[PDB]
């Protein structure tokens, strides 16, 4: 679940605060909540590995279904571009 | 019988600046009509699907700006660099390759363009909120950045295919060919060229600079949405006919009966005034497509290639492109071959030699006064006129204007240099 | 209703303009100083351009002309007798008209 | 092993119409919904920007 | 229905320009673009609204 | 779909069927009721056509 | 690809050798010379 436009600190005293309307609550653990430009990503493992961009989430992030070491989740990542590509360039 | 033929050329840089992309804007239909009311919330609810409506419309409008951005910069198959030398024959492009030393790896026109034109949600809160773009400043300039690499180092080899590295200086005498003027012309001038671009890329610089009309284009847009979601939030101010604008104060006064009147004359209210500021996002969604096509259409026609449609990829020959990002749009750098210092010649239709009627394959036919020559079209450089220069079809009474001239053969002229002596 | 900035005499000066740039030097004006051709030769290198060459139109020069001007009167006889061939024009006015 | 070529020409010239502008109409918001009128004119305020 | 019909409108005046610069100003390679069959050349006429 | 569920949609009136608010109320609040349901569809049709 | 020798029938010529950037050294081969030296290569 993103929380767009807010503070996972935010996010995250409302739900100890009981002050959020909608009234279920994803579990975290904290290694699942992730602060991104669009908002809060709660439910989500952020890896440094770039990929294609499966689901957008936006400002340059993207999440995906993945085995994760063998188990499987929804990861969050930097969308990757595409190949780089050095021309041989001379003269 | 007169002609004119350029004697010389200038090389030419002009900006072309784009909108791709606007403000994806997100609305809370109950929210904007309803602030915290259980009792308007539940007469909202007997209007219908209009609040559905209004959502699914501005998703697919910031859909569609996503759209609009990948499909005009995500043209690259690869993400491309230049060599870590940034030597192309002289040809001066440290203004429009990303500077490594930034904490954006921007060019210097970027950097400019950036500059001109202008999580808290600080502006126009109320229900309302802006979304942000799926690809980020960075992502945007690496996808310029690689477009600038293939296109320098590969030309338009990278837009068909794989890249194919070529010298620049022949990329520009094939781009030289493909605006009908040889090769030799641009390598007997290429430091002329290349200091042409050059000063031509440093004007660049200094007319974004000192014109601030030139990015109006992108910063209307800005001020166009900024305007719907300033009047969209001083539409909550208005009563509309009812007793009060303020919700509470209508619950807080009156009885529910006519409390419930006064809700539903401000729900009516907001409701059309959320219904215009949509219809409006989506007529300005669609003319910012439009624009996004048409960017789309020039960067693969004018970065990933030479075109021959005039007055699409500048005003003069196009020779070649470059982009350079900016913010919710493009600006393209259109570098273009512009004819110059014209000559008066005397021009034929054909050559008359020996009754046979002479036409060129590639050139025209000029005089000086006093000789005869073939040219090329584009630039002036007088050729013996030959056999091999022209072709012959007919005889000298049939083409009108014929003239009378020599044409030479090199095999019959050699061949009296050569078995004169008959032994 | 407010007046359109350029006059109908301003728009016809603009397409005489044009016009005269075209014929007195084909394409070079588009791209930069108007460079005078002989008309004949501007249709020679437009032939070539199609990929036919310029002997054809040399050889055929009256026919071509004779061609042109005809396809011209006929220009002005379907115009004319045409009531529909402006419809796309008449329609925005109409569309205005009704709106209004 | 079949081929056709033209043996002639024709010259053809041909008409495209297209629109360039539209009627410039411009509306008096206030003389239209409430013209002459003070009494309305007070009440058209009160619906914002219209 | 005024915004929407003068979007269709610029779509036919950027449409108009088009083919002032490729069909007048120059000499077009783009099928049926400037007319059926192969393109030597146009001339603009002016015409009410268009 | 979305126009004919429209036709549910009460838009503050007593009932979304014009039968109902005839047979129930007197001519003038009846008058009143199918005004508010009117307002609601025409606005339901002029939302479709734009 | 499709390398072809280089002849004076498939280039052209324009100015001396001094003033283009990069220009190599290679023979061009002439067809009508071989032949005409050929046509007068016996001399009798
Ligand atoms: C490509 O063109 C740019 C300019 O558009 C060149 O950058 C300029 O390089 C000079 C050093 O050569 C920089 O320093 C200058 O030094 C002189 C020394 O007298 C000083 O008087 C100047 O005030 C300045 O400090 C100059 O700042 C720099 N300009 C920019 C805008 O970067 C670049 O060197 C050129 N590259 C090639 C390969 O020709
Ligand atoms: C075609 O036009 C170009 C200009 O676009 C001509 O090149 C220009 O020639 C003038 C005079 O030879 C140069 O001016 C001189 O520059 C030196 C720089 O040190 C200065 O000391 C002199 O006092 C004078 O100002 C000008 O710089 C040069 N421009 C470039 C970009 O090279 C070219 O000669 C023309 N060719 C023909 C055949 O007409
Ligand atoms: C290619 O087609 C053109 C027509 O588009 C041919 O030219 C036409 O030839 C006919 C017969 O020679 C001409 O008709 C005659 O015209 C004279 C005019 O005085 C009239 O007295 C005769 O009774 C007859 O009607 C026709 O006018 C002429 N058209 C033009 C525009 O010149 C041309 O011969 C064709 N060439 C080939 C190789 O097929
Ligand atoms: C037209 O061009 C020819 C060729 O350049 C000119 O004749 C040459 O003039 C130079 C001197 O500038 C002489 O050295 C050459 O020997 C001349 N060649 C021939 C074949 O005559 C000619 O003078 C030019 N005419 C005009 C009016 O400029
Ligand atoms: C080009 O040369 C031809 C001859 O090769 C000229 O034709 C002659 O013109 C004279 C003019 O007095 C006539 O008396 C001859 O009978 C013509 N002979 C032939 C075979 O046609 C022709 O006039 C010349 N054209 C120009 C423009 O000088
Ligand atoms: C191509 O061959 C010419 C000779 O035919 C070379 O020119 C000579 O270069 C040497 C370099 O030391 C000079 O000392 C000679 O005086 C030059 N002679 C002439 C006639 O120019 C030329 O350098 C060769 N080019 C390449 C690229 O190898
Ligand atoms: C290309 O030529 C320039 C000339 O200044 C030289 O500095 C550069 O190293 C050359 N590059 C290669 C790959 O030879
Ligand atoms: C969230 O709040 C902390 C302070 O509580 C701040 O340091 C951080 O930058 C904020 N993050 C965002 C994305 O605003
Ligand atoms: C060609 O001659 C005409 C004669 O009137 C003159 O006006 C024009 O400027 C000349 N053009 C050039 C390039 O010399």
């Amino acid at each position: 679940v993103l929380y767009q436009g807010v503070n996972c600190t935010e996010v995250s005293v409302a739900i100890h605060a009981d002050q959020l309307t909608p009234t279920w609550r994803v579990y975290s653990t904290g290694s699942n909540v992730f602060q991104t430009r669009a908002g809060c990503l709660i439910g989500a493992e952020y890896v440094n590995n770039s990929y294609e961009c499966d689901i957008p989430i936006g400002a340059g992030i993207c999440a995906s279904y993945q085995t994760q070491t063998k188990s499987q989740s929804i990861i969050a990542y930097t969308m990757s571009l595409g190949a780089e590509n050095s021309v041989a360039y001379s003269n | 019988n007169s002609i004119a033929i350029p004697t010389n050329f200038t090389i030419s840089v002009t900006t072309e600046i784009l909108p791709v992309s606007m403000t994806k804007t997100s609305v809370d239909c109950t929210m904007y009509i309803c602030g915290d009311s259980t009792e308007c919330s539940n007469l909202l609810l007997q209007y219908g699907s209009f609040c559905t409506q209004l959502k699914r419309a501005l998703t697919g409008i910031a859909v569609e700006q996503d759209k609009n951005t990948q499909e005009v910069f995500a043209q690259v198959k690869q993400i491309y660099k230049t060599p870590p030398i940034k030597y192309f024959g002289g040809f001066n492009f440290s203004q429009i390759l990303p500077d490594p030393s930034k904490p954006s790896k921007r060019s210097p026109i970027e950097d400019l363009l950036f500059n001109k034109v202008t999580l808290i949600c600080a502006q126009k809160f109320n229900g309302l909120t802006v979304l942000p773009p799926l690809l980020t400043d960075e992502m945007i300039a690496q996808y310029t950045s690689a477009l600038l690499a293939g296109t320098i180092t590969s030309g338009w080899t990278f837009g068909a295919g794989p890249a194919l590295q070529i010298p620049f200086p022949m990329q520009m005498a094939y781009r030289f060919n493909g605006i009908g003027v040889t090769q030799n012309v641009l390598y007997e001038n290429q430091k002329l060229i290349a200091n042409q671009f050059n000063s031509a890329i440093g004007k660049i610089q200094d007319s974004l600079f000192s014109t601030p009309s030139a990015l109006g284009k992108l910063q209307d847009v800005v001020n166009h949405n900024a305007q719907a979601l300033n009047t969209l939030v001083k539409q909550l101010s208005s009563k509309f006919g009812a007793i009060s604008s303020v919700l509470n104060d209508i619950l807080s006064r009156l009885d529910p009966p006519e409390a419930e009147v006064q809700i539903d004359r401000l729900i009516t209210g907001r409701l059309q005034s959320l219904q215009t500021y949509v219809t409006q996002q989506l007529i300005r969604a669609a003319e910012i497509r439009a624009s996004a096509n048409l960017a789309a259409t020039k960067m693969s026609e004018c970065v990933l290639g030479q075109s021959k449609r005039v007055d699409f990829c500048g005003k003069g020959y196009h020779l070649m492109s470059f982009p350079q990002s900016a913010p919710h749009g493009v600006v393209f750098l259109h570098v273009t071959y512009v004819p110059a210092q014209e000559k008066n010649f005397t021009t034929a239709p054909a050559i008359c030699h020996d009754g046979k009627a002479h036409f060129p394959r590639e050139g025209v036919f000029v005089s000086n006064g006093t000789h005869w020559f073939l040219t090329q079209r584009n630039f002036y450089e007088p050729q013996i006129i030959t056999t091999d220069n022209t072709f012959v079809s007919g005889n000298c009474d049939v083409v009108i204007g014929i003239v009378n001239n020599t044409v030479y053969d090199p095999l019959q002229l050699e061949l009296d240099s050569f078995k004169e002596e008959l032994d």
